[PDB]
């Protein structure tokens, strides 16, 4: 798939968080990632996280030395684009 | 099954995530559209689903999402 960076990550987020307003619905997939690339080497600080709208995707792959920038970007990220709720 | 209180469904997540880190996922799905928000957690064995319409469980998703990230990238 389309595998960006954390700064292009977090704008085409924004894009599919805007464009999914109206109609349509915002997948966010967290997993583990052990960094292969082949079929069944293997890392363990490694997180991915993929972004989809049904039509166009987005994956990025965060490790140790930007999980503390990624973290509170994504964070202001969802709590900007994720409004529309009540507020009881 | 799905949970009622985000409290649970954290806890009962986090140890979900502990029994297997390499065979849990977690996915957040927004309808804006509808305003309504889902967060799922499951191994393919057992999963975990919550769906909220208050704006009070964005924030704690949030944390709930960057303590993932921060327990995975953690050895």
């Amino acid at each position: 798939m389309v595998l960006l960076e954390s700064e292009q990550f977090l704008t085409e987020l924004t894009r599919l968080f805007q464009k999914c307003r109206t109609s349509g619905s915002v997948y966010i997939t967290l997993k583990k990632y052990d960094g292969r690339t082949k079929p069944i080497e293997p890392a363990d600080n490694k997180c991915l996280l993929r972004a989809t709208d049904g039509k166009k995707k987005i994956s990025t792959v965060v490790s140790s030395k930007e999980v503390n920038k990624f973290q509170m970007a994504y964070s202001n990220l969802l709590r900007a684009n994720m409004d529309g709720l009540k507020k009881r | 099954p799905q949970y009622q209180t985000w409290e649970e469904f954290s806890r009962a997540a986090e140890k979900l995530y502990l029994a297997d880190p390499m065979k849990a996922r977690v996915v957040l799905k927004y309808r804006h559209s509808d305003g309504n928000l889902c967060v799922k957690v499951t191994d393919d064995l057992v999963c975990l689903v919550y769906k909220t319409d208050q704006a009070q469980d964005v924030k704690k998703i949030e944390k709930f999402h960057s303590q993932l990230m921060r327990l995975m990238v953690a050895k």
